[PDB]
RNA sequence: UAUCUGGUUGAUCCUGCCAGUAGUCAUAUGCUUGUCUCAAAGAUUAAGCCAUGCAUGUCUAAGUAUAAGCAAAUACAGU
RNA sequence: CAUCCAAGGAAGGCAGCAGGCGCGCAAAUUACCCAAUCCUAAUUCAGGGAGGUAGUGACAAUAAAUAACGAUACAGGGUCUUGUAAUUGGAAUGAGUACAAUGUAAAUACCUUAACGAGGAACAAUUGGAGGGCAAGUCUGGUGCCAGCAGCC
């Protein structure tokens, strides 16, 4: 064609460094290719959780966050509310309940935007970095770092230091360069406004990323509950038969089918099946979707809803391109079809206010019932409502202090669910055996054996101790860390088993032995195996006396010492426990504490004995 | 008080570090050490 | 007066959590212990 | 004053390449990051697109004062 | 390209200072002030995101803390010279905290300083590597396999 001489440039050093750089900065942009599964034409509102130690203030955040969004002081915040902006954003605000766990893990599980604060004179405090964990290890959110109580430092160069440390501790802990907002003081009940309007301006702007959970598996953040019984029903059979129960929220994540009895699983509940469902109107419209509803016909203070209160050329490239042409394909057969097989076929996409009702539900959920803890519904896949044997592989956290036990209970949470288990830790025999493992390795990971819900491979889970909040102390409560590397209903878990016994008469190279068996069957079933002494001479046994109940003949190398101690080595089948309790968080007349298996030492120290 | 307060190990998280001596934290005394075993050395070898 | 569905479940899960800490608090089974 | 050593050979020599050690107004990244002084910061890929706020106004004794403006020389007289 | 609405019409240009988007993988404050340097006007006086001040990822660069002197017992060179020690004795001091004063447009900070502040100096230094090259291991244990010897060491 042509001369590569004459398409040539003035600087070539400039052409190495640029494009090298610029080959970097390319090579940033790439990634691992999902599916987002988010509606265009409504999308549901982000869930932004707050998270923080109890006594610091996370009320008041987001009481100046609705007032600054609606120009609306509101009092006495319970639940998630619900608040608009811009003209097609909505978010929904969430307290965490600062002293449960259990909650506080199902809020890390859902929440899209997390608003963790930091009490700026005290510092990092265990519910921060136990969040934290939980957080990362279930599928890290969009974390926004808040800093308070900044107005009890007395001297600038304190606060300074301290403002730095906490950044820098933060940028550990999450992404460096992530941005935290430093927040004065509470002079009106609520922070200054400068600083609320940057809050509401990060997040007014910023964009999501897509979990590999959240797209396949259907939730839904309830807003009210209702309890829906015949007072005769209540009065005449003693009110404890259990309950028919329609509760009220919005869908996120994927289309749960709108076909009656599909199964459910409500976290810190249990597993149900769905009587009824249906789409109601959305109560808390955005705009746009008004002048949308005004132009099929061709909400001025109402933007707050809270019922629970008061008043090609990269690879990359063209994976993303056929996820995109796949996902446009499916919306342009939805679209040409009419909406009431769109609502049977593909069932209650997100973004839909959605009422739905289950029979038979328990008294705990509704009689000790509180807006103050969050309510989450789950769709189930079919490969969760199986049970079975899992294996996987776990290490002991590097802040818990103390290692874990084989056969004690362990309060993990997977998937939706959460449950205590009683998990056996093994490591392998240089891949030939299951070597049962008493302990747990200090620094390495074991694999783990345990009875519960099947679940996909390569799902993480997160191990804790005792939920209780009384006799937590200084402690870290996180205990093991993981995936899951297949799931099963027998393994060969494989104990090693000396049997001892001792020598009576001394014959050459043959021996007369007692004191491990009491039948004359024992030593006739175990016949052809080898017996070794504890000096070290090797050995077999040969046959077993009739007329005495224990006492037999074995053989030996060498002439066997009086005081030469004799031991079988079997490989003794070990088996799991088949307990599954979840953890009925929710179902309790205080939520703070729930026990339910106790460690080996705790009872040990309860009871007074070693 | 009531708040869980933070840890040493969780806060300037050094982990699994090897243990060093107190006197690597100076290079001073160090050198001053390792140039009196050298000058011990040298006394001894010339003798 | 009665009883619920709740009830009958947590005095199931109650007794089963009494009887498993029965068993771990008593001595372990000679199949369950090195050089017996 | 000017940092090279091997392989490519059983040795002797070109030629490119590879492995290693060291120096970097070189790009990127990781770990760690107590004090003093100092001073660089959206060019590298996109002179791509921009919410909101500010960035150019100005009066002397000395151009025009009936402000139903403010306080105290019947032509005005201060501000 | 793109904003507003009553649908008739109106309005737009951050390669100024902040700040945001441009990937779902990321990086300075939408801070204070004209006190300094100068610029503008009718003009000593007003204005100036020009500019200065402080904040912010170790760009780069300078100087520099994290210890110093002993007594006792062993190991020495062997009567005068050193090391080791869950041994011991008093001195000295700043990283921080802080009245004050200085500093500054007002501050922060620096320089100065009444007082507090050190034995595990816990007031808790890091990053790598070890036959070579151009330095520092003829150190230890464990693991997969062997139709090699013995046979379960
Ligand atoms: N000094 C100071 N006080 C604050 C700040 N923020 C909140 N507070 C005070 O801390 C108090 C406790 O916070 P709460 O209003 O009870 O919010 P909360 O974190 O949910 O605490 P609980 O309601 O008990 O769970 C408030 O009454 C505020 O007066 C702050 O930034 N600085
Ligand atoms: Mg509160």
């Amino acid at each position: 064609g042509h001369n590569a001489k004459a398409f040539a440039v003035a600087a070539p050093g400039k052409m190495a460094r640029t494009m090298q750089r610029s080959s970097d900065v390319n090579e940033r942009k790439l990634h691992v290719p999902m599916v987002d599964r988010t509606p265009e034409d409504d999308p549901p509102p982000f869930i932004v959780a707050v998270v923080g130690p109890p006594g610091t203030g996370k009320t008041t955040l987001i009481r100046s966050l609705v007032r600054r969004m609606t120009k609306s002081t509101l009092n006495d915040i319970q639940g998630p509310i619900t608040v608009v902006s811009g003209k097609h954003r909505r978010l929904t605000f969430l307290e965490c309940p600062a002293d449960d766990l259990n909650a506080m893990i199902d809020i890390a599980k859902i929440a899209d935007l997390v608003l963790l604060l930091i009490d700026g004179n005290f510092g990092f405090e265990m519910e921060t970095m136990e969040f934290l964990n939980i957080a990362q290890h279930h599928g890290m959110p969009r974390v926004l770092g808040v800093a308070t109580h900044l107005d009890l430092f007395k001297s600038q160069s304190t606060l300074r230091a301290s403002k730095k440390r906490l950044k820098h501790r933060f940028w550990t802990e999450v992404y460096q360069g992530a941005k935290l907002f430093y927040l004065s003081g509470v002079i009106n009940g609520r922070y200054p406004d400068r600083e609320i309007l940057n809050l509401s301006r990060f997040i007014s702007v910023m964009k999501f990323r897509p979990l590999k959970w959240r797209n396949e598996h259907p939730y839904m953040l309830a807003d009210r509950f209702t309890d829906l019984t015949h007072p005769e029903l209540i009065e005449t059979q003693g009110l404890q038969i259990d309950r028919k129960v329609a509760i009220y929220g919005y869908l996120h994540g994927t289309p749960l089918p709108s076909a009656p009895g599909t199964r459910v699983h409500i976290a810190g509940v249990g597993d149900f099946s769905v009587a009824q469902i249906e789409k109601l109107p959305d109560p808390c419209p955005t705009p746009f979707y008004q002048q949308k509803l005004d132009d099929f016909e061709r909400d001025k203070d109402k933007l707050i809803y809270a019922p629970m209160s008061d008043v090609y050329d990269t690879w990359y490239e063209l994976q993303k391109a056929k996820i995109s042409k796949q996902l446009e394909i499916n919306n342009i057969e939805y679209q040409e079809m009419t909406p009431e097989q769109r609502q049977r076929i593909e069932g209650f996409k997100a973004g839909s206010y959605v009422r739905i009702v289950f029979e038979k539900v328990p008294m705990e959920f509704v009689k000790n019932f509180n807006p103050k803890f969050p309510i989450v519904m789950g769709g189930l896949l079919p490969t969760e409502i199986k049970f079975g044997i899992v294996k996987a592989r776990l290490r002991r956290h590097r802040w818990h202090k103390k290692i874990l036990k084989t056969n004690d209970p362990l309060v993990l949470s997977l998937g939706w669910r959460r449950f205590q288990t009683l998990p056996i830790y093994t490591t392998t025999d240089s891949r030939t055996r299951t070597r049962m493992l008493k302990y747990t390795p200090e620094h390495t990971y074991c694999n783990a054996a345990f009875y519960g819900p099947l679940c996909s491979p390569n799902t993480p889970f997160c191990g804790v101790q005792i939920v209780a909040n009384s006799d937590t102390g200084n402690g870290f409560r996180i205990a093991a860390t993981g995936i899951v590397e297949e799931i099963d209903v027998n393994i060969e878990i494989v104990k090693k088993l000396k049997l001892v016994g001792f020598p009576y008469k001394i014959f050459k190279n043959t021996a007369f032995i007692k004191d491990m068996f009491s039948s004359a069957m024992e030593v006739a079933r175990f016949e052809g195996a080898q017996i070794k002494t504890v000096s070290g001479i090797r050995g077999e046994i040969k046959r077993a006396l009739s007329k005495p109940e224990g006492h037999y003949r074995a053989a030996f190398e060498d002439k066997i010492l009086m005081s030469d101690i004799v031991i079988l080595r079997s490989w003794y089948p070990v088996r799991v426990k088949k307990f599954y309790n979840p953890v009925t968080s929710l179902l309790l007349k205080e939520k703070t504490e729930w026990k339910g298996l106790r460690l080996t030492g705790q009872i040990r120290a309860a009871m007074n004995l070693e | 008080d009531g708040k869980r307060a933070i840890n040493y190990q969780i806060l300037k998280n050094k982990g699994l570090t090897p243990k060093r001596n107190k006197d690597n934290r100076n290079s001073r005394v160090k050198k001053r050490k390792k140039y009196q075993k050298a000058q011990k050395k040298l006394k001894s070898v010339r003798a | 007066k009665n009883l619920s569905s709740f009830e009958k479940q947590q005095i199931e899960i109650r007794k089963q959590i009494e009887q498993l800490e029965n068993e771990a608090v008593a001595e372990k089974k000679w199949s369950l212990k090195g050089e017996v």
